[PDB]
């Protein structure tokens, strides 16, 4: 690629997802960006069904 | 989201490697207090923009544990091992939850990560480790509204070298 | 399947005593060679049939085992332990897949089972073993149509009795 | 509101391995007898690319 | 002390079989909340009286748990399932230790059964469940002498019948 | 080789996390009829410091 | 062999610390095959010459596996996970076995170590990483006679830094 | 401490081990000697009782 000036800067994401734990159904959306080669990247999640979350987001954190 | 990985000391990267026809991954988390976490992901490329679509079930979450009662902390970085088998790669990495306090809940990650191209097409990475630093900056609503970061690196044990040229 | 149990010695039946409103289940089979199965399903009564919802996520099955191979042979019967736990019951077992060259593929199921009725309105079982025969009677169409047999009995340890009361 | 013959259907959707199937099944039981036998079929996906008893417990 | 087991429906005595020679068996418990319990065992004949040689580790037991606490109820009756693998014996089982506050301290015994006679000179069981009723009778000294009891059954499963001729 | 009544002897040597100790034991059983009792004694490192269960398996 | 490790970062040794008196670790490896590796060690300062007394009960490995078979190859280095709990320090780590050919076994270690000190004269290290490369550099005779080397480095994750001062 | 120079450079070590893998019995003694603050070390294991091995001595690596 000869050098950094040739390689996209950054790369935006988008996500949907569903899911059920502990019985309990819910919804998220999401959206982000990042870079793809600094390997850096952050996101906005929105749970759109079954929120307030009746658990841990962070048990979503690796999948989102 | 393992587009977003900077890899060092020349190591492949499988996910960059895999567009524009994508991956999937798919992983168990078992954690300490006898919750399940599993997931499917597929990872598609939509123009310039990644498409994730995520299909979650948790289960046997302990009432009293710190997932169930919304009392967990932030997450330790954590260390994956990646290495080829089966002609794809599998992962594991123990992750780690501080919670308020200081009391530590871990839990061991167990993933598969599955190309859209053919092996035959692919420069598949030898074993090594992937640093992974998620940190949860803003709980903006409730509940409801989550802001994530994460960086990541693909890399292998540098503080530690071999004494006979193993990576 | 759960409702579909033969109870003996007076075990209250946390099943049948859930209707009408039903019940869920939700379970992580990890297999003794890397694979995991989770399932969440959901059980409800439409007049006079039950009606059964299931949702399936299994991963890191080996490309080389007995079941991506699909050269596994019939499950033993299998005895679950079943006890209440956070006001649900909880259920563990140890289930062997018996496959080619005399090999058992051994997995241990975790499930919880949770009633759609409140707690307060069931007579909850104690601790006892739950024994489930699964047969496929005839692969009807490879690949594509099953009959499937299940025999289950919920009882004690009657061949091996306490001398000091306990079930 | 449980009988001593009762009928029961399944919707099934799943995947394994990153193969997506769904299935439907038909079956009747005893519940106080505790015994029961139903029919599957693989309604998308098929025929399966692994073995079938690793839905056995999930039917 | 495996020796000690009624063997119901024609099933193989691997145990008796063993004698004069004896046997070995080694295990580990791996306990839900953290702990390990490793043991090995010899098993002789002398003369009129068995004798029984045992090494045990046990490691990683939470400080704050049932275990370290000594403030564990009783063991349920336990299945063991045992079957052929290696030309010698495994075995697993889920044992659940009743403790205050109405919890049950779950773990999953790994076993290895090892004749000293040759595979060649023993008939072999197949699959088959071993229950197994363990009752402290008394706790003559705290912490320093106590009576144990067990019964032990070898059999199939009876309550659930097969319709393919299956034990 | 084998009674219908037969007596047993144990001895034990353990560390359970880093408490050493040892026991022997003394019981009879019937090993037809599947039962079996025994006594055991903690000779060093007792009081147990541990719930004696998790020995159960082991005597 | 834990007194030899470089601590950076500031992180306290748990290990230097406990001298004179020592201190001893315990712990099971559970491989992905069922074997199981269980040890107890201890660790004292004898004038000028640190003095292991190592107790091993390893079990249920598979007779056609890479361990029974003495088909290993060479550890990859390893990263352990190391935090207070109970007033001591718990450590896990995955670890694999590079086999002849390029397969991978691993196997999951569960850590207790005990200094001889109470807590209460000890700085205890906040949660970091202890990364280890063992390389067997000599097998001199059988079976009968080995030369290893280890590299330890204890410190926390700097290739993928926080955004808000975490270590 | 003030400098390096006030630190131990090296540092022996000796070591038993007493083992039953799979049924087998064995023992070891073992000699060797690192360097406390760098972080490396060395050291022979010779098989006294049991030898030669009949597994991987790869699971002792860690115990040594």
């Amino acid at each position: 690629h000869g050098s950094a000036s040739f390689l996209k800067k950054t790369m935006p994401f988008k996500t949907t997802i569903e899911g059920t734990v502990n019985g309990h159904y819910f919804k998220c959306t999401g959206k982000g960006e990042g870079n793809p080669f600094e390997g850096t990247q952050e996101m906005k999640i929105e749970v759109i069904e079954g929120g307030p979350l009746p658990f841990a987001f962070h048990i979503l954190s690796t999948s989102c | 989201s393992k587009t977003f990985i900077k890899y060092v000391s020349g190591i492949p990267d499988y996910f960059k490697q895999s567009f524009p026809e994508g991956f999937t991954w798919e992983r168990t988390t078992t954690y300490e207090d006898g919750g399940f976490l599993t997931a499917h992901q597929d990872t598609s490329l939509d123009g310039d923009c990644l498409v994730y679509k995520v299909k979650i079930l948790g289960n046997n979450f302990p009432a009293d544990g710190p997932v169930m009662q919304n009392k967990a902390g932030r997450w330790e970085p954590a260390t994956e091992i990646v290495y080829e088998v089966d002609g794809v790669l599998r992962g594991q990495s123990l992750m780690a939850l501080k919670c308020p306090g200081g009391r530590h809940l871990t839990c061991h990650l167990h993933t598969t990560y599955r190309s859209k191209k053919p092996a035959s097409a692919l420069k598949m990475p030898g074993f090594h480790f992937e640093d992974h630093r998620i940190e949860i900056m803003e709980e903006v609503e409730k509940g409801k509204c989550y802001k994530q970061y994460e960086a990541a690196v693909g890399r292998y044990c540098d503080a530690a070298p071999s004494k006979l040229g193993h990576n």
